[PDB]
RNA sequence: AUGUGGAACGGGGUAUUGUAAGCAGCUGCUGAGAUUAAGCCUUUGUUCCCAAGAUUUG
RNA sequence: AAUGCCGCGGAGCUAUCAUCUGCCGGAUAACGGCUGAACGCCUCUAAGCCAGAAUCCGUGCCAGAAAGCGACGAU
RNA sequence: GCCAAGCGCGACGUUGCUUCGGCUCUUCCUAUCAUACCGAAGCAGAAUUCGGUAAGCGU
RNA sequence: CCCACUGUCCCUAUCUACUAUCUA
RNA sequence: GGAAGUCGGCAAAAU
């Protein structure tokens, strides 16, 4: 058999990979976030210069397989205050935003269509009527609670996914005093937080998610897993047309490979490219978290400058990055 | 070879936290924070 | 290097700065070390320290005392070589016996000429089985005389006997 | 970074893609895919193989000296590359129209 | 040897007859054991390009046969992926008859030489004819 | 004669190539070897720490003289651009597509006369004559096709294998129009070119080269 | 002999404890009466065999470590005999070999006797009997271990002389300046003391001259030290460097030194002899002022001739980040005219075409 | 439980195979034709469907 | 034509035949010490205190009490 | 046998002489082969030898 | 014994039918 | 790769 630290080998009790540990809080650092939620689209292979001192491929180039995760900006819909107790952390109270998008309202219902859409109705009414209760609760969190987690949901509509329920979750707000975290959450109420503001493509992060099920084996598969030290290679912007165009390559193109991502679609929003494989198949939600413990060796610290990113047809033996140059080489078709 | 729980290795990890780490990561968080 | 090279190094460079003090501290604290040792250790090594320390006290007490006066069917036992119904192993059989003279007090390895009588059994005497208390004749020309076996050859592994003289 | 041309299909071969094969004569064959690698293996002549560029070339159907770096030269080369490709595309379209006629 | 060597696809296990590429007169080389193998249960030791193993001269001159002595693999039949991403496979499995110090016993080498093997062993690169 | 060893190898000629106008050192290894080379020739001729074909065998792979240099066809486009940028404009750099890419191990060339391998291509010989501007002779050294690896050639002298005949050594010396000595370097290492590199005014030998070998090289090169 | 490479020789008591502890720790030590008689016999036999193997292995290692006097070089054998009584050492080695043979014979006899064991007590008694006999034999061979250990310490401390190569033997009157000349010529620093025979043992030092390696060997002033010096000079392809006190500042008269040289001429025959007139300021005759330290180099060169006739980027990298952590940039070391162009990157391939290869 | 809704087809993209039937004098129409979700992508294309039954729940 | 035979063959599965990743704190043993009595000296030990092993206990990772629990939304 | 603190024995010392049998597998013990750390040794360095803690991890 | 051959093995992987399973 | 498997070319493919 395998390692005894992973048994009992049973199905994960959650579709979305839940964070089990957040980086330790620091008052010296100002107020920011630590985790983000994305959707796996697939991976390609890229050619990257190797600036690895002491290595035998120093000042050379290697080919690396890199997973692409679409990460549309996340909407902060609430905040949760946690108070330390002799029996552990306890959720003291929760404050939600006044207006919640249908994407996050669909989470509370198994049948949103048959529902009367009554979620947060009186909550929105009391929010508009009197703000003294909201002020009392926020003052309660900043005075008593020691850990602050913002409720954020993903804009699943932008992703080419048939699912319309947003994966609501909590992001621990590490940095500054408790009042600073509360002020940060209130300012960011109803707004959007971007992965460009959270991660910046040169740090060492961990990816967590549920693996894909292999059926029945002599149970094997569909288990919660935590990959450590997955390096971000590029946080590409969806709007920019140079997202998949490096400086050594030009050739204006998009990260979505020609022919589309297999069983996922076309990536149009901000995407994240991580070195190596990540758990879960395509179209499954993955969670990203910062480094709990600081460890930047040369591999985790060296800068990265991509040279060429493959966008060939992953469906089948693709042999052309873009239909433009495909038509330039291939003879003119009958159509 | 020594394992990852080597007491000296933990000591050297602590020493290198304030040498090739820490400060360059704190301001790195600050930059995307003010963003 | 050549010959006593640290003796050259000690001469031209000197000794360790605190060696004399450390050796003094080690000697001074040895009494606490030994007492601690006598209580913590267990098992074979403890029993060795027990026997070694008991011996050291005995000699030390004597040295002080010397100070003041100055101021199947087979034979299962070792034997010597129808009537031979049983089987006598060749390895078990012995031909030379270490006989210690009484008056002389010297052990001499003499050949086993024969077995006089085995008090355990006449058949053992007939079979020539070397056992405790058995009388055996050995050559005494270099010193034939009889002798009684005062040991157990089956266990000691040697035919150790004392001369009947 | 050189995007090579396959021996058999004569198409563009990119890093990671295809297979590389070295002969005892120290001659190197690059294959754009397994199909073209296999097609070399039983030794089909590209010019007889219908979908190869060599067939489409010979059937009527269609710098070793280093240069010092110069920003102006690189910009001029990049600008001229698009125009050259556009001219080639127009010539190919006219050739296709002539072939159809 | 000199320098590190990357993980490589293993395709020359024990009990393998393998071509001799040097001019010493040997024709066939017989793999007996692989240097630097781990304690892996029921795993046959294997060799790859640039790896030096114990080999015996099966066909050659009488004096080089019957000696369990090192040989470096220079060509490999099984396809391997180099870290640059390209895949290489050679027609045959060629080897060079080498002393345990790492010096070419022969004076000339026939056939192409793997670039990793020329890089790993400086003497092999010195006596190599072509390294492609 | 300077004693140096790249990494833990005495075959300095494998990891580096020396000419009368420029020097090349391996990339990705230890900077000590490059510093040692720069300490003796950095202020005289340029030294480029580059690699050919992604390997540290550039010394035995690249062959050339003070006028021009040749690199194997396996050299990358970026590598060729880096070499041209580092090397002076008067130092011509040309790529050679030959069946034997080991130019340094097949051909030994001086500033005036060059000896190539017997099986060199006519196009390669024409390119060598055009670039190096030297007379190319198709011969062999000590009966071995690897003339560039078994023989060391320079402007003031040459070194060959000690097993060569006296008449053969005299014929080679007359053909090369320079003195020739049949000896060994690095304590019997028969690959003189791999074990030692000699320029017009200086020579570099491995750390394992004997005192007698160093004295013989100094007498032959008159340095 | 001079190769040393011999492990330390423990005392008799320490060796016995080491052997017994090794047998106890390695062999199993749990044998109950419930096991079969064959199992009990096998357990006792295994313990006896393991003890016999351990004793035999240690004895064999001790025997093999000591070099054979006959197989050593004549100079090495003579020095060993003069310094450590080679006859006694050979006797001790023979006694140890005989003891090892007796131990093996005793173990074989005990193993055969225990093969037909009867019960647990008989096996236990037999197992004890074999161990005690082995311990008695080990304890009996007590003084031999101490003598061997002292010889090993002396042999390890002894120099590794190389008479085969060119050598220069400096022998003569004590403190005649030959030792000072040898110390100056060679890297070795031989101690010099006012007391006679300060250099009790020979000192060998390598030197380089005219691209040749010369082994300068000093000898005690001319006793055991004198006998060792004579033995070394008797069989050694070396040039004599006898020094005579010209000023008689060494306590030996010129006539006495000449008489000693004439007497020792039989050993100096068939060799290049040098007569060093020491303390000149205070057989080839060379004047070397011992007090003024003048002419020592000339004398050494003359003796060598007679013997021959008879026969930075790295600093910047270390300061910046150190080796293996500092990324060397080749962009700076470029001959591009524009510094901005050299530091800036260019597109290698674009739109399916290699821009670098098409520009 | 009426929507960037769903499903049936269809178009386009993309892929696999290797130039289709048929016509004319091996060549041309023909890298055409066929297949393409059955666990590929996309759809201002066409048609159809749904604003329900039963159960349980303070 | 029971999948007659042959070549290629997506998709899927799969391969140390392909690729990624594999963590930090203290407390100790052996042992080395500091202060320091017992015992007017001394002493790593008695009260005390450091340094110190791949050991130990945590962190991290997996499971979540299906009779442990909190906050929140609607009614 | 000689002593022999002592209580005729008499310890430590001293004299002699010489059917079973083995593959896989699971864990477990340490009486530790390797890995980690210490102590000692004429232990210069390197390579060792002996002895401790030590079953985490292999064998 | 030599040569050839092969999933016996390194080291297993994939496909097909039947079985196996559930329903009346 | 080619019997390295197993006490062993047992079964397959080769012919």
């Amino acid at each position: 058999h395998g390692s005894l630290g992973f048994l009992p080998r049973k199905r994960a009790s959650r579709q979305r990979g839940k964070v089990k540990a957040f980086p330790k809080d620091d008052a010296s650092k100002p107020v920011h976030l630590t985790a983000f939620l994305g959707y796996k689209a697939g991976m390609t292979h890229i050619v990257r210069d190797l600036d690895r001192p002491g290595s035998k491929m120093h000042k050379r180039e290697i080919l690396e397989a890199v997973t692409v995760i679409e990460t549309p900006p996340m909407v902060v819909v609430g905040v949760v205050g946690y108070v330390e107790t002799p029996r552990g952390l306890r959720s003291l109270t929760t404050v939600w935003a006044e207006h919640l998008s249908e994407e996050v309202k669909r989470r509370f219902y198994k049948n949103w269509f048959k529902s009367k859409k009554k979620a947060f109705t009186k909550y929105a009414k009391k929010y508009a009527e009197s703000t003294q209760s909201i002020n009392r609760e926020l003052e309660r969190i900043k005075k008593y609670c020691s850990v602050v987690r913002v409720l954020a949901h993903t804009q699943i509509r932008k992703t080419p996914l048939a699912q319309k329920k947003a994966h609501l979750m909590e992001i621990q707000v590490n940095g500054g005093s408790v009042a600073d975290k509360v002020e940060w959450a209130r300012e960011h109420f109803e707004k959007t937080v971007d992965i460009k503001s959270t991660f910046e493509q040169n740090e060492m992060i961990d990816v967590i998610g549920v693996t894909r099920g292999k059926g029945n084996e002599g149970n094997a598969g569909y288990m919660h897993r935590t990959q450590l030290n997955s390096k971000i290679y590029r946080i590409g912007a969806g709007d920019d047309a140079k997202n998949a165009s490096t400086d050594f390559d030009a050739t204006e193109k998009r990260i979505t490979p020609m022919g589309g991502f297999v069983r996922y679609g076309v990536v149009e929003n901000d995407f994240v490219m991580l070195n190596g494989a990540t758990p879960g198949p395509v179209k499954r939600v993955l969670t990203l978290r910062k480094s709990l413990l600081t460890h930047t060796s040369r591999k985790a610290l060296e800068p990265v400058s991509l040279k060429w990113i493959d966008t060939a047809s992953k469906f089948g033996h693709g042999r052309f990055q873009t239909p433009a140059e495909a038509k330039q080489f291939l003879g003119t078709l009958k159509k | 070879t020594s394992g990852p729980r080597d007491n000296n290795r933990n000591k050297w990890a602590k020493k290198h936290l304030k040498k090739g780490k820490r400060a360059k990561n704190s301001n790195f968080s600050k930059f995307l924070k003010k963003k | 290097p050549q010959n006593e090279y640290i003796e050259e190094s000690i001469r031209k460079h000197g000794r360790r700065f605190d060696h004399e003090e450390r050796k003094r501290k080690k000697a001074a604290r040895e009494a606490h070390d030994a007492s601690l040792y006598a209580q913590k250790t267990r098992g074979i090594k403890a029993k060795l320290y027990q026997e070694k320390r008991r011996k050291e006290k005995i000699q030390m007490k004597k040295t002080i005392k010397q100070h003041e006066e100055r101021n199947k069917r087979m034979i299962t036992k070792a034997t010597f070589v129808k009537y031979e119904r049983f089987i006598r192993p060749m390895a078990l059989r012995q031909k030379k016996a270490n006989v210690t003279h009484k008056e002389l007090g010297v052990t001499m390895q003499l050949p086993i000429i024969g077995v006089k009588k085995n008090p355990q059994s006449p058949t053992y005497t007939q079979l020539g089985v070397l056992t405790k208390g058995t009388v055996i004749e050995v050559n005494v020309s270099e010193l034939g005389k009889y002798a009684q076996i005062t040991n157990n050859p089956e266990l000691d592994g040697c035919v150790n006997a004392l001369l009947l003289t | 970074m050189r995007v090579h041309t396959c021996y058999f299909c004569s198409g563009p071969v990119y890093p990671g893609h295809g297979i590389m094969f070295v002969r005892n004569d120290s001659k190197v064959f690059r294959f754009c895919r397994s199909k073209c690698h296999k097609n070399f293996k039983m030794k089909r002549n590209p010019r007889k193989v219908a979908w190869t560029k060599a067939y489409r070339k010979a059937h009527g159907k269609e710098r070793n000296v280093p240069v010092r770096y110069d920003r102006n030269v690189i910009a001029t080369t990049l600008n001229a590359m698009k125009r050259v490709s556009q001219v080639h595309a127009k010539r190919e379209r006219l050739f296709y129209k002539k072939r159809l006629a | 040897a000199s320098g590190t060597k990357y993980r490589m696809t293993l395709g020359l296990p024990v009990q393998a007859i393998m071509n001799c590429a040097d001019n010493s007169g040997a024709k066939n080389l017989y793999i007996v054991s692989v240097f630097g193998t781990g304690a892996r249960l029921n795993r046959l030791p294997a060799a790859s390009c640039g790896d030096m193993v114990l080999a015996t001269v099966k066909k050659g001159k009488p004096d080089l046969r019957k000696k369990i002595m090192p040989a470096i693999v220079v060509r490999q039949r099984k396809a391997w992926r180099r870290k640059d991403g390209v895949y290489l496979y050679f027609e045959d499995n060629a080897g060079v008859i080498v002393n345990p110090k790492g010096e070419m016993k022969g004076s000339a080498i026939t056939g192409p030489v793997a670039k990793e093997c020329a890089d790993l062993w400086p003497r092999i690169a010195s006596n190599a004819g072509t390294v492609v | 004669a300077l004693r140096a060893q790249f990494e833990n190898s005495n075959e300095i000629g494998v990891f580096s190539n020396l000419t009368n106008s420029y020097a090349l050192v391996a990339l990705g290894g230890s900077e000590n070897f490059y510093s040692v080379f720069e300490a003796e020739l950095g202020d005289v001729v340029p030294v480029v720490h580059t690699t050919i074909g992604g390997t540290r065998i550039i010394g035995r792979l690249t062959c050339g003289n003070r006028k021009g240099l040749l690199v194997p066809s396996s050299t990358t486009d970026n590598e060729l651009q880096h070499l041209r940028n580092s090397l002076p404009d008067p130092v011509k750099i040309q790529r050679v597509d030959e069946r034997l890419s080991a130019l340094g191990n097949i051909v030994a060339c001086n500033d005036y006369v060059a000896l190539v391998h017997p099986d060199i291509e006519r196009e390669t010989e024409e390119i060598i004559a055009d670039v190096l501007d030297v007379e190319v002779f198709r011969q062999t050294v000590a009966g071995n096709v690897l003339t560039g690896s078994y023989c060391a050639l320079s402007n003031q002298g040459a070194l060959v294998h000690p097993r060569t005949s006296i008449q053969e050594q005299d014929e080679l010396s007359s053909l090369l129009q320079v003195p020739l000595v049949a000896g060994t370097i690095n304590r019997g290492s028969d690959v003189i070119g791999a074990g030692l590199v000699v320029n017009d005014w200086c020579a570099f030998a491995g750390l394992d080269t004997t005192a007698t070998e160093l004295a013989v090289c100094e007498s032959i090169f008159k340095l | 002999a001079v190769f040393k490479n011999i492990t330390p020789i423990p005392d008799v008591n320490t060796f016995l404890d080491v052997v017994l502890s090794r047998t106890q720790r390695k062999t199993p030590t749990v044998i109950r009466s419930g096991f079969k008689i064959s199992r009990i016999r096998g357990f006792y036999g295994r313990k006896v065999k393991f003890t016999q193997d351990t004793i035999t292995e240690k004895l064999d290692s001790i025997l093999q470590e000591f070099p054979k006097l006959n197989d050593i070089h004549p100079f090495h054998a003579d020095l060993l005999n003069i310094l450590y009584d080679r006859d006694h050492l050979k006797i001790a080695l023979s006694q140890l070999s005989t003891a090892k043979h007796l131990v093996e014979n005793v173990a074989r006899d005990y193993i055969r006797l225990l093969k037909y064991g009867d019960s647990l007590y008989r096996c236990k008694q037999l197992k004890r009997a074999a161990l005690g006999r082995m311990a008695t034999i080990i304890k009996r061979q007590k003084s031999s271990l101490e003598f061997l250990e002292q010889v090993r310490q002396h042999l390890s401390r002894l120099p590794a002389i190389d008479p085969n190569t060119r050598t220069l033997l400096v022998c003569g009157y004590p403190n005649v300046g030959k030792s000072s000349f040898m110390n100056k010529v060679t890297r070795a620093q031989v101690d010099v003391q006012p007391y006679a025979f300060t250099t009790k043992s020979l000192f060998v030092g390598h030197f380089d001259y005219k691209y040749l390696r010369w082994q300068v060997i000093d000898t005690p002033g001319i006793n055991t030290i004198e006998m060792q010096s004579i033995t070394a000079m008797a069989h050694l392809r070396s040039a004599v460097l006898y020094f005579m006190d010209l000023s008689e500042m060494c306590g030996y008269s010129v006539a006495a030194q000449v008489k000693l040289y004439h007497s020792i001429k039989p050993l100096f025959a068939n060799k290049v002899t040098i007569l060093v007139l020491n303390k000149i300021d205070a057989v080839k005759v060379v004047q070397t002022s011992c007090v003024q330290d003048i002419g020592v180099m000339d004398v050494r060169t003359t003796a060598c001739e007679a013997l021959l006739a008879a026969r930075l980027a790295r600093d910047i990298e270390a300061a910046n980040g150190g080796a293996g952590v500092y990324n060397v940039e080749l962009r700076d070391k470029y001959i591009l005219q524009d510094p901005s162009w050299k530091y800036d990157r260019m597109p290698e391939l674009l739109d399916g075409k290699n821009v670098a290869d098409f520009v």
